[PDB]
């Protein structure tokens, strides 16, 4: 239902004027929601771990690929309605948060190829779709050519998704070189004893998850994220990373690997101690994402992970959703808006914020804890859990790793807070505008889920447990 | 697999240690894919079957089609700025 | 061109109330000293002074006290004890 | 009924907030029905059953929002004891006190301020009603976002570094006593402050456990190691914030060691109780030696608080039912004295004159009598000058200290030169001397900051002339965590 | 039990992967440069990591390889003392003697807590809790490590423990008892 | 051109590593040169028909692989979409 809309909506924008795209997502926006609404019983498809391939062992899904599209899907009606709605009506907001007129196109045609990533069984549908999504990505990022900052982020992206391509299909056809076959599930518990596919299949691992932004290579990605506009880089930080990821979860070639918890140890140190200094948001908001991917190259070395990760995945998504959300909202009380596609830059503009919509900074205080994972909030469990994972598996020192790197990054999370609780002189009474009821009901509806998420915590893992086991 | 692991490496380490010039890098990574194609279809024909001759084929299509998407996003990135530095992006 | 709105009204902040009178007369060098002592921290710096106390307090000091702590655990009972009898246990 | 209750509840709450702008009249209404709650409570409370009386449990999966009964139990149990009990009515007891401690310093944003305060305190009030590990750890670190808010918007010129340092100290501590939760939970399959007792662990995988929740406790109840956020988070404080922290998240620290330590980890705790009294005799010195070189004011009082904690953690690891009590009693006793003493620093003395350093404050008798005789009569209740509590959970934590150890016990017991060297030094230069140059005169002590003393003097003195009038609570739990074979 | 180390071959062997770390981190700080550098500037240029390399490697697996041969047995103190021996090397490029014990003190501290979780980074397979006998003994066994019990053996307690402090071999009721 | 000679060498030998299965890493290596031995050609006559190469990629791109080649017109439609989206300055 993604290829009908694809197929219907360039169809449909070609025939458009630029004066109606800010609708034309709107009838995607909720176009997306009557996908989730009338079309998610196909759950009972998936009882007691029930797995179909389709189209000839080429397409896999189970119940833990269905929870993955159900998260993109909702994921992108929140990103649609971020663009599809205006925050104000001011001549301002018009020249700052302005679709571009194939922009949803590139949006729907990256979101196919993100859950044909996911749903892969195997390696040419792994190839197809992870170039559809990375030609997507490059394109998403090059769509706002009026921009230096964006033009070389798009260019370097392409260059560095180019390496990393061909490593992906370097260990592909090495792997058939050895193996006359394509899948994982030639594998089957024997052939890894008397063969060493050691090299091989890390070797495609790491190849996917250097895109993520794992440690060595981790600049780059931080580089595009702070070059992007901010609209753009909600997106591509958000897709890649769980579409990769729930494909390497879901496959377990790297179990107990000695160079996946070098880099995963890596990863933890670097990105909790690395954006420390730093006074950009977009900066300090991608060494978050740094992190937190650490925390799932953990889960990699897993057997049996499908819990802590489905978990966290839906945790750090509502959280980094809304943590870019609040800092949308606090473009209107700057003192100083530079820069047409990125207007918020330094974190030190939110200052006087609770001077100014106070209830803003209690949105912004309660993600930023739960980034911490403080245990009435929803990160906390997505940490136990990863936990509860890791030391029954037997890694006692990525576990101290794990926790001094969580001290450490919760340094630069409150500083966000000692910002925005601070004196201002010249606080706002009286205005006359308003914020967008559609869109400040998403940013609440996503405080509202992590905040007082804990209270399914039991229905969540009994209905885990009837449909995973 | 000689041929296809040495144009491989080699057109990696000219692409990595490129300073020259931006087209090089591109043809570089053009050049690497080559060097894929022709370790692929060495063990297709060893191994007598299509499946790495299917893989080859799709991969043909997907440089081709990764060849038009990035030579776009130069002539985007030099809509702007009319020259390209020699040092790189 | 990028302007915040026309539509802001905004103000200076007040905290409101009272003006107490001061009841305080400030002295410069007790406050220029307490200020002094409460950051000390960030001047502190490593001499033989500082080796000799910490090595006293930090190491020393535990390492006897240790000592002390477990030679000792089970040695004494007092609790019902006559003329000729053993208080200690090894 | 229940449901219409509460929207009875925050109707009345919408409308007063409507009519009037404060909501600090509705936060001692509040405060005083959950003290008379829990009074009715302990009427109904059945002294002759060692189990747990009043349980409940929230957040069952066959019902989420409410109360459960049912086949299968999977939420967050609670209930009390009387170990409970006892810190759940000083809790109740002194959370009114800190609401009307600042009844008229907080003006510019009040309404945030008595929020954070009263939700500190229903947070510590459900601490003690906790059942499993992680319904205790819950509930154990909700109190940090609003402490941190709290300091942070609240406090001295330093109100940064403090709030800073209360959540960095608290939450690296209590991260490795997550770490020895998640081993629990996954050896046991089960979190529970009921069964715990039965389950018998590995002596090696017993003093790994150990370890993790002991580092939490020395980070909590501050010993020598890391006791060092202590006096920057009371001397920049706000003043409920200051009156809450010591009068309660101490006690909670003392109150976790019995609850989830004694029971489970026997065969480890023996072999440990030497380092226990390494570091706790080390704190008591080292840190009431510390005291005698102090500048400001508020820092000497909570060197005070650290020299008392360590005076009790000698008395739960010592074996003894005399311990176990001293230290039970030194707790509650501690926690009426040492918010008085917080009180007269940041409240009497700190609204006055704004400055807490000692060298302007001199001859403080002679423009105000009874706030002198309030600072004398504080002073001997937190030294160990007995009819007082203090001395009764000091002398029997120094006895139950001496039983298990009698060298540690004779160098413990110099606690009592130690702690009054520095209380008589600070009270006699307050009281002392021609009254001030630098302090103009002020008003003598109010009425509500006498109302304040004359409760939290009048609870230490009833348990300083009688302690066994919670001993009804406590002689089963007295019992009950002793491993003596 | 255990047997011997090599110190002198394990040390050559780490001098030679030292040796050759220096080599390719040089390569690598000469090629990510500006300025003027040519081929013989890897080695003046080089920032003194060479020394860097080899210095802790010999350091690191000397001491270590010593001190369980000194102790005749291994755990993690050894890689407490090697990590002193590492952090003394590395504190030496600080002409300072604060600096110097700080290094020493804290990478000891740090290279002891890594050797004390097993010295591995990723996991052992048998010393797992997944892959261990767990929970309850179903009937009366040598308790294992990750096993549960109800009643413990009192031998074990007084074996483990001690007899002295409030611990005693048969329990204070039935020692004074009538008969 | 020292990385460029460091990298050379071990890249190359890399590449050429994972050829192999041996627990031995130089018996993994010179198995990539273990090559002299002339393959045997033999004729069987199974086979009625001109199925050359194009006929079988024709085949399976279009039954077994028939889904790829769908994603893979969504792939040219992105390379059609793309160039022109970024070029155009629509009015
Ligand atoms: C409770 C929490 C406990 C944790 C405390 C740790 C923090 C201590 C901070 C020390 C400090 O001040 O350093 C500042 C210092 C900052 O430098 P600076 O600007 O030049 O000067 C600062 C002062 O002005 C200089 O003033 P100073 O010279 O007078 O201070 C003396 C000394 C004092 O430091 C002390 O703390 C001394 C304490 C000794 C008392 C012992 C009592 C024991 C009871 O501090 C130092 O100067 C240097 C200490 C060496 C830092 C070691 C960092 C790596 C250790 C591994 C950490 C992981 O830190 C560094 O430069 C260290 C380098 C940066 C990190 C590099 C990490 C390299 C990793 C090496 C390998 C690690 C192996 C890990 C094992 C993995 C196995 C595979
Ligand atoms: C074996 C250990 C050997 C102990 C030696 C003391 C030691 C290490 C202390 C480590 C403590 C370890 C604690 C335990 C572990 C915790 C980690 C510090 O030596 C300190 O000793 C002090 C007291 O003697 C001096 O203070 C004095 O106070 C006043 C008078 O009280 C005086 O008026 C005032 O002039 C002094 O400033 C300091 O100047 C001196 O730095 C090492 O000393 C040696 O190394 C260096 C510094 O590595 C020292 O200073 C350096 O050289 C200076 C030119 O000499 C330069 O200026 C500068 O390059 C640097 O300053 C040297 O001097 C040397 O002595
Ligand atoms: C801030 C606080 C820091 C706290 C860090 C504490 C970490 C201490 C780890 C302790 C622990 C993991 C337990 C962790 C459980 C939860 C941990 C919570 C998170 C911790 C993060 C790792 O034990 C490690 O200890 C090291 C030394 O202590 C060893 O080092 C190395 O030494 C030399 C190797 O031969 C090398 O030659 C040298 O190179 C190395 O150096 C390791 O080999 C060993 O694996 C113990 O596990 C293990 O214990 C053993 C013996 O009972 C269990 O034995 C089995 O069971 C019984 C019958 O079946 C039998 O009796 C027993 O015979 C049988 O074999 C195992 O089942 C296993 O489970
Ligand atoms: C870019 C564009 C494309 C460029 C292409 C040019 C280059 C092509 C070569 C391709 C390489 C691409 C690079 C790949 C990245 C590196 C990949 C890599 O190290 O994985 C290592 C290689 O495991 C070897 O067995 C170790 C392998 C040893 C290799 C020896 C190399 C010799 C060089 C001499 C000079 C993976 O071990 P691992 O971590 O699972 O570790 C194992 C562990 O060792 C075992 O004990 C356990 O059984 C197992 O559970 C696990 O714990
Ligand atoms: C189970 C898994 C968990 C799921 C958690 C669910 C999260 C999102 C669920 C959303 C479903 C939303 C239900 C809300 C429907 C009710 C609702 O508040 O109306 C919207 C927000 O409407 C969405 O923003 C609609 C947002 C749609 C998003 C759908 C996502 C699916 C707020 O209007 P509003 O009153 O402030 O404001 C309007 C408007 O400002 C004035 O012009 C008009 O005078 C008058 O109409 C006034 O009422
Ligand atoms: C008419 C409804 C239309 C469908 C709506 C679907 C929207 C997709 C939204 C995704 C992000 C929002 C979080 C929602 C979590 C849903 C939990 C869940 O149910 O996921 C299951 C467990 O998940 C797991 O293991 C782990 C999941 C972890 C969840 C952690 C977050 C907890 C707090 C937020 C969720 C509770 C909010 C409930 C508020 C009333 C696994 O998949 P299922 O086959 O059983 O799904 C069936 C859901 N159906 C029936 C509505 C289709
Ligand atoms: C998460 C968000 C959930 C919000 C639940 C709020 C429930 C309030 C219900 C009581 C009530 O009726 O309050 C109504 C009152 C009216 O709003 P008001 O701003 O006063 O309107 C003025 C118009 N001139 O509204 C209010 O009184 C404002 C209530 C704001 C609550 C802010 C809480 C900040 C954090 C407090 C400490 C954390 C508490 C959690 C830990 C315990
Ligand atoms: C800041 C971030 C941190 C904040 C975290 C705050 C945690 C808040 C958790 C809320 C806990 C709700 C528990 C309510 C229990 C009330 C109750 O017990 O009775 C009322 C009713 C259930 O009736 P009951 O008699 O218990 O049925 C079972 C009989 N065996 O149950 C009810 O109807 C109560 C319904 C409450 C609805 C509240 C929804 C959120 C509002 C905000
Ligand atoms: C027998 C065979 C003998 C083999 C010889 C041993 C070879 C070991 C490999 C040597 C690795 C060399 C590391 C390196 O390349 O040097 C660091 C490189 C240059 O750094 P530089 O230019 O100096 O940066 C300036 C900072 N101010 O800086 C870099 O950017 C390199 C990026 C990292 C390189 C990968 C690191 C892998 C290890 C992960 C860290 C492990 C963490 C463990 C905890
Ligand atoms: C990532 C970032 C990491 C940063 C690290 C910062 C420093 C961390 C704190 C320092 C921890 C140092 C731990 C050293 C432990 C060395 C060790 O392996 O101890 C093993 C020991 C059992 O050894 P055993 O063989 O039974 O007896 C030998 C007697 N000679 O076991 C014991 O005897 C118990 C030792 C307890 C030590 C407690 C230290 C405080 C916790």
């Amino acid at each position: 239902m993604l290829i009908l809309a694809i197929i219907s909506l360039i169809t449909f924008v070609s025939m458009s004027k630029l004066s109606d795209n800010r609708a034309i997502i709107r009838l995607i926006n909720i176009y997306l929601i009557l996908v989730l609404v009338l079309d998610s019983f196909l759950y009972l498809l998936f009882l007691n771990n029930q797995t179909y391939t389709v189209m000839g062992e080429l397409l896999i899904f189970n119940s833990f690929t269905f929870y993955i599209d159900m998260l993109i899907y909702f994921i992108m009606i929140v990103i649609s309605s971020l663009y599809g709605y205006n925050l104000y009506n001011n001549n301002l907001y018009k020249t700052l948060f302005e679709p571009k007129k194939e922009l949803i196109i590139l949006f729907l045609i990256n979101i196919l190829g993100a859950l044909l990533i996911v749903h892969s069984n195997d390696f040419i549908t792994l190839f197809v779709a992870i170039e559809l999504q990375s030609y997507s990505i490059y394109l998403i990022t090059a769509i706002y050519n009026s921009s230096y900052k964006a033009s070389k982020a798009s260019m370097l992206y392409f260059f560095m998704g180019g390496i990393l391509s061909i490593l992906i299909a370097y260990s592909i056809n090495t792997y058939y070189s050895v193996l006359n076959s394509y899948t994982l599930h030639s594998l089957d518990s024997l052939i890894i004893n008397t063969l060493d596919l050691n090299l091989i299949l890390i070797a495609l691992s790491l190849g996917l998850l250097f895109k993520i932004g794992i440690a060595p290579l981790h600049k780059w990605l931080i580089s595009i994220y702070e070059n992007t506009p901010i609209l753009i880089t909600i997106y591509i930080s958000l897709i890649p990373k769980i579409s990769i990821l729930s494909y390497l979860v879901l496959s377990n070639i790297s179990i107990n690997s000695l160079v996946i918890s070098i880099l995963a140890i890596l990863t933890l140190l670097v990105g909790s101690v690395g954006g420390l200094l730093q006074i950009k948001i977009k900066r300090l908001l991608a060494f978050s994402g740094l992190t937190n991917a650490g925390y799932m190259m953990l889960l990699l070395l897993l057997n049996n992970n499908e819990f802590s990760y489905l978990y966290y995945i839906t945790q750090y998504s509502i959280s980094h959703l809304a943590i870019f959300m609040i800092i949308i909202f606090s473009i209107y009380y700057i003192n100083y808006i530079n820069n047409q596609y990125n207007p918020i830059i330094y974190v030190n503009q939110l200052k006087g914020l609770i001077h100014d919509n106070a209830y803003l900074v209690l949105s912004m205080a309660i993600v930023v804890f739960s980034f911490i994972g403080i245990p009435p909030l929803l990160g906390f469990f997505g940490k136990l859990n990863i936990l509860m994972s890791i030391l029954n598996n037997g890694y006692y020192f990525i576990s101290i790793v794990l926790i001094v790197a969580s001290l450490i990054s919760a340094l630069y999370y409150l500083y966000l807070l000692n910002v925005s609780i601070q004196d201002k002189n010249n606080i706002l009474i009286n205005s006359n505008e308003t914020v967008s009821s559609v869109l400040s009901y998403i940013l609440s509806s996503l405080i509202i889920l992590i905040t007082f998420g804990f209270i399914y915590n039991s229905l969540i893992i009994d209905i885990f447990n009837v449909y995973f086991n | 697999m000689f041929i296809g692991t040495i144009i491989l490496v080699l057109s990696f380490l000219g692409f990595v240690f490129n300073r020259r010039n931006i087209i090089l890098a591109f043809i570089c990574l053009e050049t690497m894919l080559l060097g894929i194609n022709l370790i692929l279809l060495r063990n297709s024909v060893l191994f007598d079957d299509i499946s790495g001759s299917l893989f080859a084929i799709v991969i043909i299509i997907l440089a081709g089609v990764e060849s038009a998407i990035g030579l776009s996003l130069l002539v985007s990135y030099y809509r702007l700025r009319g020259v390209i530095n020699s040092y790189g992006i | 061109e990028l302007k915040p709105s026309s539509a802001i009204q905004r103000g200076p902040l007040n905290k409101g109330g009272w003006d107490a009178p001061h009841a305080l007369h400030n002295d410069g060098a007790i406050d220029r000293y307490a200020h002094w002592r409460t950051f000390y921290q960030e001047r502190f710096k490593y001499t033989r002074a500082t080796g000799k106390s910490t090595l006293i307090f930090l190491v020393a000091f535990p390492a006897l006290i240790g000592y002390v702590a477990y030679q000792s655990e089970g040695l004494f009972e007092f609790a019902g004890k006559r003329r000729g009898e053993s208080v200690t246990t090894r | 009924f229940l449901t219409s209750i509460l929207l009875s509840s925050l109707y009345l709450f919408n409308r007063i907030l409507a009519w009037q702008g404060n909501v600090k009249h509705f936060y001692l209404f509040a405060s005083n029905l959950l003290l008379l709650f829990i009074v009715v409570l302990y009427i109904n409370f059945n002294t002759f059953s060692n189990s747990f009386q009043f349980n409940f449990e929230l957040f069952n999966s066959l019902n989420p929002f409410g109360l459960s009964n049912s086949d299968i139990s999977n939420g967050l149990l609670f209930g009390i004891d009387g170990l409970s009990l006892t810190f759940i009515l000083l809790t109740v007891l002194l959370i009114p006190l800190t609401l009307l401690g600042n009844w008229y310093n907080i003006n510019f944003n009040s309404n945030l301020y008595y929020t954070l305060v009263l939700a500190i305190g229903l947070v510590i009030l459900l601490n003690f009603w906790a059942l499993d590990y992680i319904s205790f750890y819950i509930l154990f670190e909700a109190t940090l976002p609003l402490l941190f808010i709290l300091i942070h918007i609240y406090g001295s010129s330093d109100s940064e570094r403090a709030s800073f340092y209360v959540l960095m100290f608290t939450l690296s501590g209590s991260l490795f006593m997550l770490l020895s939760i998640v081993v629990i939970s996954i050896v046991l399959n089960t979190t529970n402050f009921i069964n715990h007792n039965l389950f018998v662990l590995s002596l090696d995988l017993q003093t790994i456990i150990w370890l993790g929740l002991f580092i939490a406790i020395m980070v909590k109840t501050p010993l020598f190691p890391i006791h060092v956020w202590l006096p920057v988070v009371h001397s920049e404080s706000p003043l409920a914030g200051s009156m809450i922290l010591a009068g309660l998240i101490l006690k909670l620290a003392l109150y976790a060691i019995l609850r989830l330590l004694l029971p489970l980890l026997c065969e480890a705790q023996i072999l440990y109780t030497p380092m226990i009294y390494i570091i706790s005799l080390l704190t008591i010195i080292l840190t009431s030696l510390a005291t005698l070189r102090q500048i400001d004011l508020k820092v000497i009082i909570a060197y005070s608080s650290i020299s008392h904690m360590g005076i009790a953690i000698l008395g739960v690891c010592s074996n003894t039912s005399l311990g176990i009590y001293g230290s039970i009693v030194l707790g509650v006793a501690h926690g009426f004295v040492s918010p008085a003493l917080f009180l007269i620093v940041g409240g009497i003395l700190y609204d006055r004159y704004h400055i807490r350093i000692v060298n302007y404050y001199k001859g403080l008798t002679t423009y105000m009598p009874q706030l002198a005789t309030y600072i004398i009569i504080l002073s001997f209740a937190n030294i160990g000058t007995p009819l007082t509590g203090n001395f009764t959970g000091e002398f029997l934590s120094l006895q139950g200290g001496f039983i298990r150890n009698p060298i540690i016990g004779g160098i413990s017991c110099i606690s009592v030169l130690l702690a009054a060297i520095y209380q008589l030094k600070l009270t006699n230069k307050l009281t002392g001397g021609i009254s001030s140059i630098y302090m103009h005169r002020t008003n003598d002590v109010t009425i509500r900051e006498k109302f304040i003393m004359n409760i939290l003097i009048i609870s230490t003195l009833i348990i300083g002339i009688c302690p066994q009038i919670m001993y009804n609570l406590l002689y089963w739990t007295v019992n009950n965590y002793i491993y003596i074979i | 039990h255990f047997h011997p180390y090599n110190t002198l071959g394990l040390a050559t062997q780490s001098a030679m992967v030292g040796l050759g770390a220096g080599v390719v981190a040089a390569a690598a700080r000469n090629s990510l440069a500006t300025g003027p550098r040519n081929i013989l500037t890897t080695f003046s240029k080089s920032g003194g990591v060479v020394t860097i390399f080899t210095g802790a490697s010999i350091a690191y697996v000397f001491t270590y390889c010593s001190a369980a041969n000194l102790r005749e047995r291994k755990d993690g103190w050894n890689h407490m003392w090697a990590g002193a021996a590492t952090g003394a090397v590395l504190g030496a490029r600080t002409k300072l003697v604060p600096a110097f014990i700080g290094w020493t003190v804290l990478c000891g501290a740090a290279c002891g807590l890594f050797g004390w979780t097993g010295a591995r980074f990723n996991a052992d397979r048998k010393a797992s809790l997944e892959q261990s006998p767990k929970g309850f003994v179903q009937e009366d066994a040598h308790q294992t490590f990750w096993e549960v019990v109800h009643r413990r053996p009192l031998s074990l307690t007084v074996e483990q423990l001690g007899e002295g402090r409030g611990i005693n071999a048969v329990p204070i009721a039935t020692a004074t008892e009538a008969p | 051109l020292p990385l460029v000679l460091i990298s050379l060498i071990v890249l190359t030998i890399s590449g050429l590593m994972i050829y192999s299965n041996d627990s031995i890493l130089i018996n993994k290596l010179l198995e990539a040169f273990g090559n002299d031995y002339n393959t045997i050609i033999t004729q069987d006559w199974f086979n009625i028909e001109n199925t050359t190469l194009l006929t079988t990629i024709g085949n399976v791109l279009l039954t077994n692989n028939a889904f790829i080649l769908l994603v893979l017109a969504i792939v040219l439609l992105l390379g059609i979409i793309g160039p022109i989206s970024i070029t155009m300055k629509h009015k």
